[PDB]
């Protein structure tokens, strides 16, 4: 329940999940599977 | 694809063969390498349970910190709102490029003598936000504290501590905490370099309502940013800070302790 | 009104608190969320990605140098490349990484790491090495043949430039301690191995060639790592 | 694959020691939407004339190298119908794509980290010059690689968008970046959004008396651009 | 017909025609310009979603300011109950012809010694409303402070602020701040002109329970406004107040600051 | 009564503040709103002349 | 909920809208189209 | 199978029988006695009500008991988190090998003279926890107070006592009340014996956010456990504690107070 | 009804039972009843 | 607000006291629960050998 009118009152998120970080560790164009060598 | 828990461990066998390579590896694509554990040795089967929400930005900024610390001359003195003077806060926002948050301020006051020895005396304090543009008050008993249009909180240094939140209130869609410019067009001066004008949002004055005889207030401001949201994580800070509106440094050899050889742990 | 009873902590401000509170500007409406590149929500998601060690740390040795391991051709046999510690809180060459940075805000760290290795001499140059992963109990090992009894890799230089070794979460408990510091708490109980490099055969040139090549070390969390309890950064 | 073939307008660019290509964030280059707009004026997008690679004057690696960098969109704003449409309007929005070229014989070694930052400043020092801060096409020299120019560890600059061109490997590298800001368009001329740095972690060494004159060259594309508020030619 | 955010913008493509003129007007009919962007140049479509609440009534009006501030002279005071001796929220009011609201009172009250220095000294303090007709207390300790019948709050200086709400209480349909008109028939005096009497409900006086010893009350007083409605918007006041109850001014020959030519920015 | 714990921020005076309090005459019934010419809602509609 | 007997005791108002501004901008006998002449 | 009372007792006639014998026992194989009340001696029905709460994990170890008592020195004191100074709560937790709990910690503070004789004056307190790893504060106004990430609390003399929650907080999968064990591979030094660095979570610091005049803080601590889960019960002790980290002891003769004779009761 | 986030926040538990002491009392392999000899 | 009256009681610390609180650390996940022999749930259990 929120007593107040604005969401700046309100109290801290609960979703405190994690998500798969390909963005920012193999952000290539082109897959390069794990059994694979990786030029070719 | 979002978890709740870190990645579970499965059995493995002995592989001999020329058809799998996973050690192979090429660090020149910029990509991290993808060599799991079960694929590197013989492995066993390991339910893990461990959750990941230590580390989540709320679990990491929501807690409060120190941003201002000053004392009262002549019954009066203001602060230009900026997280720049305190460097423990200061070093954690800039893990960011660009963040969207609200902010729960927390004001704690108290009464000294002219030798800064603390005082027991109670006595009513008031906190006015003066944003661009407005005039702010001269002195103790200026017009400008009717307040009418500008907020205010009044309270007193034998209640518990003040605190207000604020919403996100900035021109832009986000904060920039690294800003790559000039603040107008035709000044390409040195000390226009770097400031985004957009992050100003004014001063805070403070007063005692009334004069206290010989003695002064002292006052600490916290902050604790809420409902975090970021982009572009950013290098750590590795050097000291100078300066309270700019990131320069001076340079030095080295960032970790020496040792006798390279050989020797 | 309602009868009630006030409990001890009233009045307290505690930092970690979590309450409700008024607003200073109750009507205020926010600019709108736009599309922009590259948001994250954890910062596990960024310890996951490889940085440089420091591994060159002694006295003579200054800035972009520090990041280099030499090889050379050898006139003996079994020689020994480079040794550490595995702690990633640890004081010494980790502490500068991204890894190192967000392992000293914590006080407890699990799981396996990532080490990768790149190779940066002529395309004619040849050569093998052994790297080795020894579990806590003693020293680190003194020569190749105790190196070889724990966990390891042989790497044989071509075409692909680079190679990882997966150093493994073996440990008696579900959480280790970040410091080793033993002035105080005793905390070097929780040491958690070395890793070492020795030549398999010998690095092999072509004549008037670069007697002397560099490697650079490369580290990174992997998929089962996690961290607890916020502490100040001592940096 | 090792071999490449980029075409953008009137320009094609090839290759055959690549090694894949980085698509910064896991983004391509895309249009400003109706929901995120500001600006109420018809944009300006000039297609072909602007989006085609232009390459800039090329950089020696000598014994005493230590590193260089170029600004964005500072480099090419005074190049072509990019330079003059980039005058001539308030506020610009676009994404690039960037190719390094370096090549040496198997009788060499060295390598050079390629790195694309975000909201790079230049801060070894109190007081910026608008030289260092704005070198144009040219580009200038790094003064303070380790520190990375901005006080941070060079080891760790792996977390921006980067590729290794490694002598023994390949001799090429390419990045492709989409439009990043806190703000839906931006002025050309006051504000840099992405820098590109050039370092050497291994310097160069090779076989007695082989090839000692080594360049480095740098071609660069606009791609996805709208400007909008057309006045005078306006320039700092 | 209502709304609650600004409006959206179309896609416009060029036009050359003698039928369609939106850019010619007429200003001597009395009617503000109808020209839209989307005709005068050609624009592209933007969904426009930012909201309206900042501008409301409640949302200009809806905050507390300061209407009076006293001290006791013989351990009493008294107050006319009027909003025109500090000028900021008097100038606010002023942009309505009739207006009705509630109002939200709030008291804040403390120790003085006789050269105007604060003490900390907590005192039992008295308010009273004496509505027109009723009479008023003479000193600290006459006998109208039985307050049977007129309301009173009662309050120490080391509680918080004291606070009371009161609902719209003219014998009008709304109050009035502008009144072209004289008090009573057959007095067409200059002192007369431009005062409703329907606006005057009374005074507060207020005393300190017991006789200090030297000291004296200060006491200040917060009006917030709640519920507004309004009707006809006036011009907005142009030059400084004079006097507490009229409306007097001294004229000058500008309003904005001077430049050097009418063709230089 | 019930258990309850009092947080900071308790007893201050803030004034864009926005709480339910005890009126000073509770059985006051207010006279009848008129037909007026002329109400308005919002500064908007003023700024737009 | 409403804790008090009387109206005045109340909260502030929560209906921040706006409305149509013609009774303000155009009050005139007679309709004149955008697109038109003004006078004719 | 569990109970929520003790057990009744039945009826019982006479036995004369060579075929059960229930009186005769064996001690030698580890078992204690199966005699009922009833087998031993002619019973009567009796229904017994008595309940088992007080004697529970939660009925046993659920309150409130002293762990630190000390005064600032130049206006700061540090503790070590350990509960061996005040041997009451020492001797019950030692009566189980391995715990799992959760703690609420209170503490209560007040100003002293320099005679140790107690003060009537309200002053603002600070403590921070300090994990191991983290730098300490060295004095009163060190830079470390800052408390950016560090957990804090920080209250007055004259409110109530300060109070918080904690979890389990050990990398174990429970605390150890014993340790057959040493330290740290490769030293054996009789220092280093019976110590388990894992119990170790850290220091509490102390300041007064201002400097007092000539008085001193004095603070206690007092620990309460919550949510109990216990294994393996021991022998309880049964000679004095002699050191805070260790179970050091000395030999004495007897446990119980002596008599003349065994034949005299 | 939990009014906090994490459950060290919460009271006392009030599940105050005993159960069957067998597991301290008669750890032995082969059973022995009351009624019969120990040793046989 | 809602109107209170305060009892007496209020502000004092006893012992076996039991109310809710806040949490210094709000996000710790504690360690998992290992079988282990031995467990123990009432003192009644021990006093019986
Ligand atoms: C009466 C209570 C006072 C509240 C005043 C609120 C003013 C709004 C403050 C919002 C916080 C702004 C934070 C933005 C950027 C940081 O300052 C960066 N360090 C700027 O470089
Ligand atoms: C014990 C608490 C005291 C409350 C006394 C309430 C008296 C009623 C006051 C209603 C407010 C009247 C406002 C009306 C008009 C303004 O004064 C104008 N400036 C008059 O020119
Ligand atoms: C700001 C409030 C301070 C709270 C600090 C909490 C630190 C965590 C303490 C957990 C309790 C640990 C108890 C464990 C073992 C005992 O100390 C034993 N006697 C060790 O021999
Ligand atoms: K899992
Ligand atoms: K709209
Ligand atoms: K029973």
């Amino acid at each position: 329940i929120n007593y107040y009118e604005n969401a700046a009152s309100n109290s801290l998120n609960k979703q405190d999940f994690t998500q798969d970080p390909d963005k920012f560790t193999r952000p290539v164009a082109d897959i390069m599977k794990e059994a694979a060598v990786p030029l070719k | 694809t979002i978890k709740n828990t870190v990645e579970n461990t499965v059995e493995s066998t002995h592989s001999i063969s020329t058809e799998a390579t996973p050690a192979l590896q090429a660090a020149e694509t910029g990509a991290t390498s993808n060599a799991s554990d079960e694929s590197m040795i013989e492995t066993r089967n390991v339910v893990n349970t461990h959750g990941v929400a230590e580390t989540s930005l709320e679990g990491f900024y929501g807690r409060a910190g120190l941003v201002a610390m000053f004392t009262t001359e002549g019954g009066i003195r203001s602060w230009y709102i900026n997280f720049g003077k305190y460097v423990q806060l200061r070093a954690k926002l800039e893990l960011l490029t660009y963040a969207r948050f609200d902010v729960e301020f927390t004001i704690v006051a108290q009464v000294v003598d002219e030798q800064a020895k603390v005082k027991d005396f109670n006595v009513d304090y008031q906190v006015m936000y003066v944003p661009p543009g407005a005039s702010a008050p001269d002195g103790q008993d200026s017009f400008q504290w009717q307040s009418s249009c500008n907020p205010s909180v009044i309270s007193n240094t034998g209640l518990p501590p003040a605190r207000v939140s604020v919403p996100f209130m900035s021109s832009a869609n986000a904060y920039s905490f690294s800003y790559d410019g000039y603040i107008q067009f035709g000044d390409t001066s040195s000390s226009s370099y770097g400031i985004l004008p957009i992050h100003y949002l004014g001063q805070l004055v403070v007063r005692t309502c009334e004069d206290l005889d010989s003695a002064r207030l002292r006052v600490r401001i916290y902050a604790k940013p809420k409902h975090m949201r970021g982009w572009i994580p950013r290098s750590p800070r590795m050097r000291p800070y100078v300066s309270r509106f700019t990131g320069i440094y001076t340079d030095a050899p080295s960032f970790c302790v020496n040792r006798e050889s390279i050989t020797t742990a | 009104g309602c009868p009630t009873l006030y409990t001890p902590g009233s009045g307290q401000f505690l930092t970690t608190d979590d309450f409700q509170t008024p607003c200073m500007l109750p009507k205020f409406q926010p600019t709108p969320v736009i599309d922009i590149p590259g948001e994250v929500k954890n910062f596990l998601e960024v310890i996951q990605v490889e940085s440089l060690v420091e591994i060159n740390n002694v006295s003579g040795v200054e800035g972009v140098a520090r990041y280099r391991i030499p090889l050379n051709v050898q006139d003996a046999m079994d020689g020994q490349i480079m040794a550490v510690r595995v702690d990633p809180g640890a004081d010494g060459p980790m502490q500068s990484t991204l890894l190192g940075v967000f392992t000293r805000y914590y006080t407890q760290w699990s799981g396996s790491l990532d080490f990768t290795f790149m190779f940066c001499g002529t395309f004619m140059t040849t050569g093998k090495v052994i790297i080795a992963y020894t579990p806590p109990g003693g020293d680190q090992p003194g020569s190749r043949q105790q190196a070889m009894l724990g966990t390891h890799v042989v790497w044989d230089f071509g075409l692909q430039s680079s190679i990882t070794l997966v150093v493994p979460w073996i440990s008696s408990g579900h959480f280790r301690g970040t410091s080793l510091d033993n002035t105080i708490y005793k905390y070097r109980y929780y040491e958690a191995g070395y890793i070492t490099m020795w030549y398999q055969t010998n690095m092999v040139v072509p004549p008037n060639f670069p007697t002397e090549a560099s490697i650079l070390m490369f580290v990174a969390a992997q998929p089962n790592f996690s961290l607890r309890i916020l502490k100040d950064r001592p940096d | 694959d090792r071999v490449a073939q980029l075409t953008l307008g009137n320009s094609t660019i090839t290759t055959q020691e690549a090694a894949n290509i980085v698509v910064a964030y896991g983004r391509w280059p895309s249009g400003l939407r109706d929901t995120d707009a500001t600006a109420v004026d018809k944009p300006t997008q000039p297609g072909v004339s602007a989006e085609r690679f232009y390459t800039l004057p090329s950089v020696q690696w000598t014994t005493s190298f230590t590193g260089h960098y170029w600004k964005l969109p500072d480099a090419l704003s005074d190049l072509g119908l990019f330079g003059q449409n980039l005058q001539f309007h308030y506020l610009y929005r676009g994404g690039w794509a960037i190719h390094v070229q370096c090549n040496a014989t198997k009788f060499h070694q060295g390598t050079l980290l390629v790195v694309a930052v975000p909201e790079h400043k230049i801060q070894a020092q109190s007081n910026p010059s608008f030289g260092r801060t704005n070198p144009g096409e040219a580009g200038a020299a790094c003064q303070f690689p380790f520190t990375f120019e901005d006080g941070t560890a060079l080891g760790n600059a792996l977390i921006y968008p980067h590729q290794w061109i490694n002598l023994r490997t390949n001799n090429s590298a390419t990045l492709v970046l989409p439009y990043v800001n806190a703000i839906p368009m931006d002025s050309g001329i006051k504000h840099n959004n992405w820098t590109l740095l050039v370092i050497p972690i291994v310097p160069l060494e090779y076989a007695v008396g082989a090839t000692t004159f080594v360049p480095i060259t740098v071609t660069i594309a606009p791609m996805c651009t709208e400007y909008n508020g057309l006045r005078a030619a306006v320039t700092q």
